[PDB]
């Protein structure tokens, strides 16, 4: 952790609402839905904390 | 992007002589209006060229004559001003910030998502080549399969704003290939959408049929005519193809049809033309096609040049059903029935005899219709000799030019 | 109007000797002209120029509805002859 050993520290934070939606959407990219599905409703009915 | 499907819809029924005045020019305002606003100005050259004598033909840069109705043809200064107003600030903007995000020492994100930007504003204005020379360059380096087949579905699209139906052809067969690729459902998904439309142009309603049963529960609009349109769409394509237990499970006891109700002039009737075909009621068969005829057939960009076909085989189709199920019948009781005339019955029947769909003859003595059925193994008999014969000369035409080397 | 390299070009096909010999000795029954000679005579149909190409040249195959030049008002004519009678009995 002490400098001149390492040059970066990325950190992540777990999804927001905004960042659920998409991240839901990629998965979402590979399966079938039908119209009239709101993938905002489902990322607030999600807590989540992982991705 | 959803400018460009809605204006087309319209403009298409400013050539035709079909729609009622009132109709014709109740679209003449909505084309003209969204042309000037969008900067659709490019397309507009087009357009004159497309009413061109059937109605509009008083031209500043086309035909010189009288017999235009239309004053939706005709360019406008304020028409010349919009195109050089709006063409110019646009088009600066976005040629120096494009070049810099190419320019700019990254090639695999910015320089690709770049030529997607030139490719937005050619859409948006309709030239179609320059469109298909910078989605060119995005494709051909790498790229996600996801986005591959996205941009080449925008391609197609201008295929069929402009009318031109080969131009689609040459697009989506080249799709096809890399949707297994990807392995995306979600785009297989709005690719049958896609490929249901060009089926649809071309007469070929078997593919069509397929497709837009599966377009119904799944699609999401993206450069594409209305849901309410795609569901009247499967309708009238339910009917032609799938016999009558099969047109009750995927028209009649669709989810998606039922929960969409009749909203529209032209879904309202053919709902109501699915129905009486099933239920053997005959009188108002005749009615309710009548009216799918003008509000259906018409008011569409690919069912009004199928519109003589389409109304041949409905028409061939009741005849059908009704002597498919009772051997005698007599010219009286069948036209009662229709509501026709029995005179009027008896030509239209003698019409469709020598097509061999209908298979009865008709006795004018007693006035009875017999119902033969010569239709059996003898029928698969006449179909393969015939393919067979075609399939020979296949076989000798590429076969001689070969030996020959 | 070409694509690619001209070496692609060649090895799909280079032109025969059979065709020179073909063509020549047809055109002794073509007359002086007759390649063009019908369509510049008749003046390619007298007619509106209109925007569409599928009357006749259609992209989509040929179905017959050249029977009926349209049966679509004859059928309206035909119901309503019938409707009269009918609803005045």
């Amino acid at each position: 952790l002490r400098p001149g050993r390492i040059d970066r520290k990325i950190e992540f934070p777990p999804p927001s609402v905004a960042a659920r939606a998409e991240i839901l959407r990629i998965h979402s990219r590979k399966m079938n839905l039908t119209r009239g599905i709101n993938l905002r409703k489902v990322a607030e009915k999600m807590n989540g904390c992982s991705g | 992007r959803v400018p460009n499907y809605e204006v087309s819809e319209k403009a298409f029924l400013l050539t035709q002589s079909k729609v009622s005045i009132e109709q014709r020019k109740e679209a003449a305002e909505f084309v003209l209006a969204k042309i000037k606003e969008e900067e659709m100005a490019p397309y507009y050259k087009y357009l004159c060229e497309e009413y061109l004598v059937n109605n509009g033909q008083s031209d500043l840069e086309h035909d010189e004559k009288s017999d235009s109705l239309n004053e939706w043809i005709k360019f406008d200064q304020e028409l010349y001003n919009e195109l050089c107003k709006k063409n110019e600030s646009k088009i600066k903007e976005l040629n120096e910030k494009i070049q810099k995000l190419e320019e700019d020492d990254e090639g695999e994100l910015e320089q690709a998502q770049a030529w997607i930007n030139l490719g937005e504003y050619y859409a948006q204005i309709g030239d179609k080549d320059n469109a298909e020379k910078t989605l060119g360059k995005s494709l051909s380096k790498a790229i996600s399969t996801g986005a591959k087949i996205d941009v080449m579905l925008t391609i197609a699209r201008l295929g069929f704003f402009y009318n031109d139906q080969l131009y689609v052809k040459e697009k989506l067969e080249a799709v096809n290939s890399m949707i297994e690729k990807g392995g995306d459902w979600e785009r297989r998904n709005r690719y049958k959408t896609y490929y249901g439309i060009h089926c649809l142009a071309v007469r070929n309603f078997k593919e069509a049929a397929k497709l837009l049963v599966d377009s119904l529960a799944t699609f999401t609009s993206i450069e594409l005519t209305s849901y309410e349109s795609i569901a009247t769409y499967a309708s009238v394509t339910g009917l032609f193809t799938l016999e009558r237990t099969d047109l009750k499970s995927k028209v009649i006891d669709s989810p998606e049809l039922l929960s969409l109700i009749s909203t529209t002039a032209a879904l309202q009737s053919i709902s109501s033309l699915t129905i009486s075909l099933y239920a053997s009621d005959y009188a108002s068969y005749f009615p309710y096609l009548l009216e799918t005829y003008a509000n259906v057939l018409i008011p569409c960009k690919y069912l009004n040049r199928h519109a003589d076909f389409f109304v041949r085989e409905m028409r061939r189709k009741v005849y059908a059903q009704l002597l498919e199920s009772y051997k005698t019948l007599s010219l009286k009781s069948m036209a009662s029935a229709f509501g026709v005339s029995v005179a009027f019955l008896d030509n239209d029947l003698g019409k469709f005899i020598p097509n061999k769909q209908l298979n009865c003859v008709i006795d004018r003595v007693n006035g009875i219709v017999e119902t033969n059925r010569p239709d059996n193994k003898n029928a698969q008999y006449h179909l393969l000799v015939k393919q067979g014969d075609g399939l020979l000369t296949k076989l000798q035409k590429y076969g001689a030019a070969v030996r020959l080397t | 109007m070409s694509t690619d390299v001209a070496a692609a070009q060649a090895q799909s096909k280079i032109d025969l000797t059979k065709k020179k010999n073909e063509e020549i000795n047809k055109k002794s029954l073509e007359e002086d002209d007759e390649f063009e000679d019908f369509p510049i005579d008749t003046w390619a149909n007298g007619e509106t120029i209109k925007s569409n190409a599928v009357t006749q040249t259609n992209i989509w195959e040929e179905n017959w509805d050249d029977v009926e030049v349209d049966d679509d008002f004859t059928n309206e004519l035909k119901a309503e002859l019938d409707r009269y009678k009918r609803e005045n009995q």
